[PDB]
């Protein structure tokens, strides 16, 4: 078929890197109609390299990359700290002009441990529609973070939605939160509510909650 | 300078059509083409097709053979896109593209891009948000925003400042099609029994300007 | 009263031509009457650059060239000494210092059939403007970019010719107005078309 899968999932290296990106295609495309796009989150994409081996109107760091009929690559020597975004392949030699999956880049911050604490529902919720409970995870570098609802004698995932923030600048860590929905009826069917988490810099698993009283 | 201008956001209902305008300027529009893509919320890019401004050339994707017609127009030197029978899976962000061609030679790359419109198909039940407080018991706290219609929303702290750990989270679509989010900022230290903590919130597309204090 | 020349069948022909491939017919060695054409006829827009249509029969020239083609309705003022546009700059470059008068009569009875009449063609893409009295009957693929394209369609590589979109009820603005433009010549040769 006509696909544009890319070998690297994610990249994480501090400023200064060879930054080799592979865009292995499947069908034979003449190396005349192909382009690379960069999309800084929060705005429109920009064109970087067109026609495989060329450059745009103006590009810093001397972006370089060239390939063949069924193989292309892009490399960024001495990756500047400003340049950190998503890169998309694209081919327009023949219809359809299928795009690519895209890759992501990030910096490394010697993996620090996160902090966990929960917010119990307030007095404003028992007379409103639905009473929700939220947990907060802050200041962790790695994406590897599993959140499990430690319901009293129950490990269920009937309904739960997560939220992820973009990369911070000053602190360069991530943050996640969890939300749950439950029957308004009494909320006292199970009196124990907790959220678990496992991480690299944690050793023994951490469990922290507070029953009402 | 040479740029491209696109229309503004729209809000529609399941079972209607839309129109998006790409008013090209600053370059010879006659010898050029426009490509139309469709980005989702943090997902991969797609394709919709393209037309030649020289008239008489359309090429759509296989899955979008129907439901879309790319009219061109030439009097106002713009380009139009029409997508019909909008469905709930079509909630996305629409872009625009063109090569920077100037008379003799056409540039081979889609250098210029549009600002990007936005469409949101839903049950069309506009409602103002409600603010819920969260207080702790070296600490963090914040006020929760819930139950507002799909639309851009802003949060503040009476200053648009005080970034001592302020975290605003992306909007989340619940089961009923209503948006929600939250924001929590950690307190400086164990001096939260005095001084001022307020979590004022702002809004503009409706007549809602709500505020709430937070106390332990 | 001798013999005439077949101005009748030149005008009363069924199918004239397409605009990008216009025909010619050298007319000489007879008498011609440029009076029945203008004295009483339905030929609108009988513009007569060169010498005024009045007192035209008496003057005699060597040879007469007849050119015929079909163009759009509202796009008829562009065919004149000078002027620029999609026409008269890619298909029929009429030179300055022109001699001869132009006839352009409307017609919506032998053209624009019911439904879609897609048979006429006109050049749309060309790298440079036409030389005076130049016809380019070519079909080769236009190169609008910086990369060679070998008989294929795609980005920055298009097709030169395009088809007209005449419709039975599109409107008075866009109707096929059959246009016949004449010319003249006079050089070191005994003139023959002296029609009193
Ligand atoms: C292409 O083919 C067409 C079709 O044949 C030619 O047009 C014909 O031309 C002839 C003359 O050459 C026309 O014949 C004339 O018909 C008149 C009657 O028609 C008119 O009647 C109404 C009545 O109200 C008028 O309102 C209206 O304008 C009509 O036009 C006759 O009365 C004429 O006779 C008179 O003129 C002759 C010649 O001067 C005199 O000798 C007579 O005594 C008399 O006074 C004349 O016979 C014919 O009508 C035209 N056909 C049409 C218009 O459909 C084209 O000429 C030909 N192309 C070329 C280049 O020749
Ligand atoms: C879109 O394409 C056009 C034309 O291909 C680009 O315009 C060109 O822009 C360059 C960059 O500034 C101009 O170069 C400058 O020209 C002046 C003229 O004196 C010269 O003094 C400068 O030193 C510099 O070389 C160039 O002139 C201009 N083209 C024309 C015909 O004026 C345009 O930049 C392209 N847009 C984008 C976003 O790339």
């Amino acid at each position: 078929e006509i696909v544009l899968t890319q070998s690297p999932g994610t990249l994480s290296l501090s400023p200064g890197e060879r930054a080799t990106l592979s865009c292995r295609a499947s069908q034979s495309v003449s190396s005349s109609y192909l382009a690379w796009y960069q999309q800084k989150p929060g705005q429109a994409p920009r064109l970087l390299i067109y026609s495989a081996s060329s450059r745009a109107t103006g590009i810093p760091d001397r972006f370089s990359g060239s390939g063949s009929g069924t193989d292309f690559t892009l490399t960024i020597s001495r990756l500047e700290p400003e340049d950190f975004a998503v890169y998309f392949c694209q081919q327009y030699g023949t219809s359809p002009w299928t795009f690519g999956q895209g890759t992501k880049v990030e910096i490394k911050r010697t993996v620090a441990a996160p902090s966990v604490f929960i917010f119990p529902p307030s007095d404003e919720q028992l007379k409103s529609g639905t009473a929700s409970v939220v947990c907060l995870l802050n200041n962790f570098y790695p994406r590897e973070a599993k959140v499990q609802w430690k319901v009293d004698n129950a490990l269920q995932s009937g309904n739960s939605q997560e939220s992820v923030t973009e990369q911070d600048s000053k602190d360069s860590t991530y943050s996640l939160s969890s939300t749950l929905t439950l029957s308004k009826a009494d909320y006292e069917k199970h009196k124990v509510y907790a959220c678990e988490v496992t991480h690299q810099g944690l050793s023994s698993p951490v469990t922290k909650s507070f029953n009402r009283g | 300078q040479m740029q491209l201008v696109q229309s503004g956001p729209e809000v529609k209902k399941p079972g209607t059509s839309v129109k998006v305008s790409c008013k090209a300027s600053g370059f010879t529009f006659t010898s050029s083409a426009v490509q139309w893509v469709r980005q989702a919320r943090g997902q991969r890019l797609e394709w919709i097709g393209w037309i030649v401004v020289g008239s008489g050339n359309t090429n759509y994707a296989q899955k979008f053979q129907e439901r879309v017609t790319i009219t061109r127009d030439m009097s106002t030197s713009t380009a139009y896109m029409e997508l019909s029978s909008l469905r709930s899976e079509d909630t996305a962000v629409y872009y625009c593209a063109a090569p920077n061609c100037s008379n003799v030679v056409c540039y081979d790359g889609f250098d210029i891009w549009g600002q990007g419109t936005m469409v949101t198909v839903s049950s069309a039940s506009t409602k103002g948000p409600s603010v819920f407080p969260l207080a702790p018991s070296t600490a963090a706290l914040g006020c929760l925003v819930k139950d507002y219609f799909p639309e851009p929303v802003t949060v503040s702290w009476n200053s648009g400042a005080l970034t001592s750990g302020v975290h605003t989270f992306p909007a989340v679509l619940q089961s009923s099609g209503l948006y929600s989010l939250s924001s929590v900022v950690t307190v400086p230290s164990s001096s939260l029994g005095t001084q001022t903590y307020i979590c004022n919130v702002n809004h503009k597309p409706s007549n809602t300007k709500v505020d709430k204090k937070v106390e332990p | 009263i001798t013999n005439l020349c077949p101005f009748g069948e030149v005008f009363n022909a069924t199918r004239f031509a397409s605009v990008y491939a216009w025909n010619r017919k050298r007319i000489s060695n007879c008498v011609a009457d440029y009076s029945v054409l203008y004295n009483s006829a339905s030929f609108s827009t009988f513009k007569c650059y060169g010498v005024s249509p009045t007192k035209l029969n008496d003057l005699c020239f060597t040879n007469v060239y007849a050119d015929s083609f079909v163009i759009r309705g509202d796009e008829v003022r562009q065919i004149a000494p000078g002027q620029t546009g999609k026409i008269a700059d890619y298909n029929y470059k009429l030179p300055d210092d022109f001699t001869g008068c132009v006839i352009a009569w409307n017609s919506n009875n032998l053209d624009s059939k019911v439904g879609g009449n897609y048979n006429y063609l006109y050049r749309l893409f060309r790298k440079s403007n036409l030389k005076p009295f130049e016809r380019d009957i070519s079909t080769e693929i236009y190169q609008a970019g910086s990369t060679p394209c070998n008989g294929v369609e795609g980005f920055n590589c298009y097709f030169p010719l395009q088809s007209y979109g005449f419709q039975p009820t599109n409107g008075v603005g866009y109707q096929p107005y059959r246009v016949v433009v004449l010319s003249f010549e006079l050089l070191h040769a005994p003139a023959t078309v002296c029609g009193p």
